[PDB]
């Protein structure tokens, strides 16, 4: 059972295909990522899940449905970036107003009300909300029903930090529940311990497509290890040289190693014997780092020193 | 046709006085001997529906209290109720009931003719084109016709090329024109009441005349009419309320070119006043407009002022103010816009009549004056009524 | 059915435009003294009610709902309104039901605080002509406001910018109150008669604010097809601006 | 193509202006038929002066007079009426029309010539007409 | 000076405003075509309180099409915040401001005036030279004036408000009061008094309006008629001189700005 | 010595809406400023920038006044949303604050080149995505050398290539010597980049420090977690002799939640026995820093679905 059968789909608009051969699987319970920078093909794949668009040389089997049928879409919360609703209706009169149209209960909305933390704005306009106030009342609104399927695109823009960490733990709740999950987003830190396959793509294609132990095993990026003061920086810094290594010659009392993290699981054992490991920091490639080798990877140049 | 001296005239005093019982009379009769003969109240003089029922031929005759009834109806041959001969010259027709389809009072060539306080009721079933007329006058100079009661004749107290005589306080009920007045250079009316008439009083042609203190009630589509009449005075007249049947003009001037228009009142028309483009520059000064529900009809571009020696009209839709204390008002009064006479160059514009940008180009015009035609306007309205003695 | 439940939102939003509320209250009190000085100082005064309406009916027609798509679309809930289970038509309709009943109701205080300053102000004005001049005169004025409304959907659908859609609806109602008729004046002066006195009659009904005023000043045609021609522009409009609507 | 025909008189036929008898007179008796609705005068200087004025200028409507070379003055017939702007109106007889000064028109010039010698006038067309004329020829005839 | 550094911005941003340029062509084709009439009509002192009353429709719209949005348009925008740390001060960015759109009614008055006095000594044969100078020239250095008072009228309601759409609700209620309902309630105060309301309080009245002040000026020496006034015939009774008629037009300015700076300063 | 905040109490309202931070920052140090329930985050924003008036204290920005002309000069600020001049085009929106700033002319076309914008020079602003102006309002803000940069959430909606390339920028500007101060709300990802974080709540500034003394003055369990381990029975038990929850949730992601007083034993537990793939020493991160600092001062930890 998938979610999101996106089977061959090749999206065109004129004679330029925005989206070519996207080929992608969402499980049952599944945190799946769309990043894409150059291509549109991140906004296309996000319309071809909903109804709005249609596949001009393939199909999409949402929920093992058509996209676009009522009964799909009763099961389905979509919140979109920067929206911003009614400002002369209120935080609870557009709830009641959102609930009408998907068909849920009306008790649901005092109950996603204060599951979004709204209680004490509720009865107010959205004209006086702010901005993660209004991403609160966007949340709660995906929310309605039982659904399936969550689109968030960039969910936590204007959020609060304990509030956008309580949303990621509003998504592991949920995702216990078998809803599974898209999130769309362009903070690659943060999304990163709740993602669990990224969809990383490029102008057309799709790059790469799995989980974060296997975009790592795949594409082969150097381990970023920090330590500060294990025995000393000048007499650790010559051992990963020969091994094939980079150890960084830094200013005063700190070791950054970067190894190729291929050899290291020995390596670490010279490093426990001769001193204490009371202040390191082994730092994996990140999905920031992960996502900018996919994108030289196909069609890209790299910046210069600093410029963008 | 006998004479008067064929009935029984009992005399009261023997200087040519007769005095006829009550009793009725046949035929026609005549009059050729200065007789001032009277009658009682029972002296139904009816004649049997053809003729002249009382001729009169000779001079200096005062007819009193007669009573006459169905005379004839050929209007070629004059079939009147009392004939007066060009010979008849000073005859007094004094305080007489009619009732016959043709004249009342036919009078021609005479001079110093007194018809006094007669009643004559004309018709009612001929169509108002061969009633006859009520008070016919022919070329007479020196008449005076005076305070009579003419009803449902044809067109009233009919005057041609008569030169000098009075009409003074006689009611005109229910005919076709109230008074009208053929070529009457020099001529004078005073005071004369007009009800329910299809043109209340005829000005045709006539120069040099005084149009002083009458009034109208009531009539239809016209209430003065004047055509071509130079060197007159219109002072005093009450016109009110004149009926569609024309759509309803309290006075309408057609060709008139110098006269005096004081002091009147144009009540409750269609149109207060309807000046034609050859009558212009003529001194209009001092007359009440009110509840027409349109005052001035002046289709032309040519300025018009309205005001001599500075004193203007009253105007009831003047919405002006006064801050120096006189009688005047400080504004101009334009009676007409540009669009109110694109209603009248264009009639299919009346469909246009009620749309904004009409209501858009009444504003421009009074925003932009370059727009604005040169009409009928005049400086130095008056504020109150002047005529507060006309309506009682 | 959800054409109702998007014409709920419509009401509550608005009624609470302060935009509108402005307009509707300026309406009323126009209706007003204008009613107070055609009666002290009724045909004559339901004409210069109607030029009154032929103003403002259009005017609250098109500050209603000249950002109902684009204004959506801005906002981001048309992206959201079409996941739902909705389709394109039960927006336009739902909406087009919701601001039809406001300005359904913006004649109900505009009107009737001006037939109760006629129906107090008169004393003997036989109001059983009352309640059919102004049952005609209520009904006639909301087809006019819906005719504009579905005018306000048709540049809403077409535009991509909200500024961009109050520069055209200034841009219609300029047109079609006091342009079309301006226009019509000024071939009749430069034509001097040539123009055909039968062309002009007709020529009215490309216009419904022209064809408002004709079924209250009562002409070579009839009052049934004026109310049928009247209901064709709503109805071609509407079907104009659902087709402009589905290619967004 | 309604403009075309130049309808006869009745007795019941009152002047468009004056409004008065139409055939209780003498002399030649304008009309203006509109094609929307035919209005009659009393006398062709009340049907010229009716057609000077400014909402007249515009309207499209075919003026007939009489012609006084073939009829007798006191009895106009309705059977030949001529075209008004073609004709030849003589002006300042001693002639008594019905309202404004006598204008007796024709249509062959000469006898407007005749006519014009016979008693002291001055032919002229239709185009001469004005407002400065009409009230300068009728105080000339009823005045003084 | 920072003064004429953020004027130059509002010199190149005003002028690429679309309907500022739809407005000002209006005001063009319009002086043109009242001075055409006021040519084919020949009607002087007409054409001269009918121009006077197209810069009271437009050159108060033209102003507060510009400056409705100067203070609040840029606070909302993010864009004010971010001056203040600049160096600079709020009196600074307010009379640039205001020296930025004063320009543009002063270029968008020499367009529709010169073009005016063009479709005049090129139409209307003979006319005085230095009349039409002196005349037009009139009309330039107080039509400007009248445009500086409604832009310091609108930085008054840009500092006052703290939303744009409300600004352009109060733009729309100053562009209405002063032009087309202080005439009016002039008026039915004088009808429905039948000016016996105070025979002396009431031309004071006018100079509580600018745009009466501004039709007071031109139409000085071209009195002419007096129903082509209408309430400005109150202005005969004005005993002020023609330069304090200047001074009460300059002094709408100074302190509408004043107040435009003391409510920008505790913004 | 770039900000020098010393015993400042802003009170208005009289609501006394911060209260006493002597925040100090260094001449090449990157600051954090965190505020969430506190309106300490924006007042202290403010109060750098000169245009707020310090009740009860003294700022001392590079080392003068606040509002001062000749330090204002060298100050950069970007905004939180800056929809600059829509109908200005990108040279001519640079070249207006570089007239005001008192730049020389000539670092405009070599900033929106050094900013990805020369392609989208010459264009309107209304036809900028949010990520242009972005773009566009960092121009501005190094216009002129400036000592002192202040920004206010330069990274939203931002590609995640310029996101790494501004940091990159960022840090190319603390090696010149110019203190930067990253106020965001973004914390994970800017906590590789700072320096010093400050957090504050309701006013009082109650963390500040580096990353490694907020984890000293804070005892929060070190996450070490050995994806791809040998043996998996063992390894539930052989961490939690020292008092360290070798808690699991799949086939082998055991999570030991640790004490960061044991570190050499467990490694050697580790290293001595089994073999490891790619070991993960997951320091408590700046997100979970925050709310430990946040829950300190005020807060209470909410409900299991309901934020
Ligand atoms: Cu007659
Ligand atoms: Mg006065
Ligand atoms: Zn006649």
């Amino acid at each position: 059972m998938n979610a999101v059968e996106i089977q061959g789909v090749s999206q065109r608009y004129g004679s330029m295909t925005v989206l070519h051969d996207l080929n992608l699987n969402l499980g049952e319970g599944e945190v799946l990522g769309l990043f894409g920078h150059n291509g549109a093909g991140k906004t296309t794949s996000m319309k071809l899940i909903l109804g709005l668009l249609s596949p001009s040389e393939g199909q999409v089997k949402v929920l093992g449905r058509a996209p676009n049928d009522p009964q799909v879409r009763r099961q389905l919360g979509y919140l979109p970036e920067n929206v911003t609703f009614y400002p002369q209706l209120s935080g609870r009169e557009t709830l009641r107003h959102f609930a009408r149209l998907k068909g849920a209960a009306l008790t649901q909305v005092d109950e996603l009300l204060e599951q979004v933390g709204l209680a004490h704005a509720a009865d107010r306009r959205v004209k006086t909300y702010s901005k993660g106030m209004r991403q609160r009342l966007g949340l709660a609104q995906a929310l309605l029903g039982e659904p399936r399927l969550l689109l968030l695109d960039e969910p936590t823009v204007g959020l609060d930090p304990i509030a956008t960490q309580d949303l990621y733990l509003l998504i592991d709740r949920l995702r216990q529940r078998g809803t599974s999950i898209i999130l769309c987003s362009h903070v690659l830190p943060g999304v990163e311990a709740h993602i669990n396959r990224a969809a990383i793509l490029a102008k057309g294609c799709l790059q790469a497509v799995g989980s974060l132990s296997q975009l790592r095993a795949e594409a082969g990026l150097p381990v970023r290890i920090r330590a500060s003061g294990i025995s000393e920086r000048d007499s650790w810094l010559q051992r990963w040289t020969d091994a094939g290594h980079s150890a960084r010659g830094l200013s005063e009392s700190s070791i950054e190693v970067v190894a190729v993290n291929g050899h290291k699981l020995v390596l670490l054992r010279q490093l426990l014997g001769e001193g204490e490991p009371e202040d390191i920091e082994i730092h994996q490639p990140s999905l920031e780092d992960l996502y900018r080798y996919y994108m030289e990877r196909a069609g890209d140049v790299r910046a210069q020193e600093g410029r963008l | 046709a006998p004479q008067s001296i064929t009935t029984l005239p009992l005399q009261p005093d023997g200087e040519n006085r007769w005095r006829l019982p009550a009793g009725e009379y046949q035929g026609q009769f005549t009059i050729e001997q200065p007789m001032q003969l009277r009658c009682e109240p029972g002296a139904v003089i009816q004649s049997q529906g053809q003729g002249s029922s009382l001729l009169i031929s000779a001079p200096d005759v005062l007819v009193e209290g007669c009573t006459l009834y169905e005379w004839g109806s050929d209007l070629t041959a004059m079939d009147s109720a009392v004939f007066i001969l060009p010979a008849a010259e000073r005859a007094q027709i004094s305080n007489n009931r009619m009732r016959g389809p043709g004249f009342g009072v036919f009078v021609d060539g005479t001079r110093d003719v007194q018809v006094i306080g007669n009643e004559i009721d004309g018709d009612a079933g001929v169509r108002s084109q061969d009633r006859g007329n009520g008070i016919h006058l022919f070329a007479v100079s020196g008449a005076r016709v005076l305070h009579n009661h003419v009803r449902n004749a044809r067109d009233g107290i009919y005057i041609d090329t008569s030169n000098g005589n009075h009409l003074e306080g006689n009611v005109i009920e229910d005919v076709r024109y109230g008074v009208h007045y053929m070529f009457a250079n020099e001529n004078s009316l005073i005071d004369n009441v007009t009800r329910r008439t299809r043109t209340g009083y005829a000005l045709m042609q006539s120069r040099k005349l005084t149009v002083t203190g009458n009034r109208s009630e009531q009539d239809q589509n016209y209430g003065i009419l004047m055509n071509y009449i130079t060197y007159s005075t219109i002072t005093g007249n009450f016109v009110s309320d004149v009926q569609r049947g024309g759509e309803g003009k309290a006075l309408f001037i057609y060709n008139s070119l110098f006269n005096t228009i004081e002091n009147n009142h144009f009540e409750k028309s269609s149109l207060g006043i309807h000046l034609t483009a050859g009558s212009e520059d003529n001194r209009i000064s001092g007359n009440a407009f009110v509840g027409n529900q349109q005052q001035v009809k002046y289709v032309a571009s040519r300025t018009q002022e309205w005001s001599v020696d500075g004193r203007g009209n009253y105007w009831s839709d003047y919405l002006g103010w006064d801050r120096n204390n006189d009688g005047l008002g400080d504004i101009a009064y334009e009676p007409n816009d540009n669009v109110d006479r694109l209603l009248w160059l264009y009639p299919q514009v009346r469909l246009l009549m009620n749309s904004p940008s009409i209501e858009v180009l009444r504003w421009v015009q009074r925003a932009f004056p370059v727009i604005k035609s040169p009409g009928v306007q005049d400086s130095h309205p008056l504020m109150k009524l002047p005529t507060e003695k006309l309506l009682t | 059915n959800q054409v109702w439940n998007i014409a709920r939102k419509e009401l509550s939003d608005g009624l609470r435009n302060r935009w509108l509320l402005a307009i509707s209250l300026l309406f009323a009190v126009l209706a007003v003294g204008i009613a107070w000085l055609g009666a002290a100082a009724i045909p004559a005064t339901i004409a210069s009610l109607a030029s009154l309406a032929t103003f403002l009916m259009p005017l609250i027609a098109l500050l209603l709902a000249y950002d109902a798509i684009v204004g959506e679309d801005e906002g981001g809930t048309l992206m959201l309104l079409l996941t739902y289970p909705l389709g394109r038509g039960q927006i336009l309709l739902g909406k087009f039901v919701g601001h039809g009943l406001i300005l359904a109701l913006a004649v109900l205080i505009g009107f009737g605080c001006a037939a109760l300053a006629i129906a107090l102000l008169v004393e003997g004005v036989e109001l059983g002509m009352l309640f059919w001049a102004f049952g005609r005169f209520m009904i006639s004025s909301t087809l006019l406001g819906w005719v504009f409304l579905a005018f306000a959907y048709v540049l809403s659908g077409k535009v991509n910018e909200k500024s961009s859609a109050a520069g055209l609806a200034l841009g219609v109602w300029f047109l079609f109150v006091l342009v079309f008729d301006l226009v019509l004046l000024a071939l009749l002066v430069l034509s001097e008669g040539k123009f055909n006195p039968e062309l002009l009659p007709w020529l009215l009904l490309l216009n419904p604010t022209d064809i408002y005023r004709l079924i209250n000043l009562s002409l070579p045609v009839p009052a049934a097809v004026l109310w049928l021609c009247l209901l064709a522009w709503i109805g071609v409009s509407l079907l104009l601006a659902y087709a402009i609507f589905r290619r967004r | 193509q309604q403009s075309l025909e130049p309808v006869a008189f009745h007795d019941s036929d009152e002047c468009h202006v004056c409004g008065m008898i139409i055939t209780d007179f003498p002399g030649p008796k304008g009309q203006a038929v509109e094609k929307r609705g035919v209005k009659k005068f009393c006398s062709t200087a009340e049907m010229l002066g009716w057609w000077l004025q400014p909402e007249n200028r515009l309207l499209d409507a075919k003026l007939y007079v009489h012609d006084m070379g073939r009829s007798v003055w006191e009895k106009p017939d309705d059977g030949h009426l001529i075209d008004a702007t073609s004709a030849y109106y003589v002006v300042g007889t001693s002639l008594k029309g019905a309202m404004g000064a006598s204008l007796a028109s024709f249509a062959e010039e000469q006898d407007a010539k005749a006519l014009a010698g016979m008693h002291g006038g001055r032919v002229l067309r239709f185009e001469e007409i004005d407002q400065a004329l009409l009230q300068e020829a009728a105080s000339m005839q009823h005045g003084g």
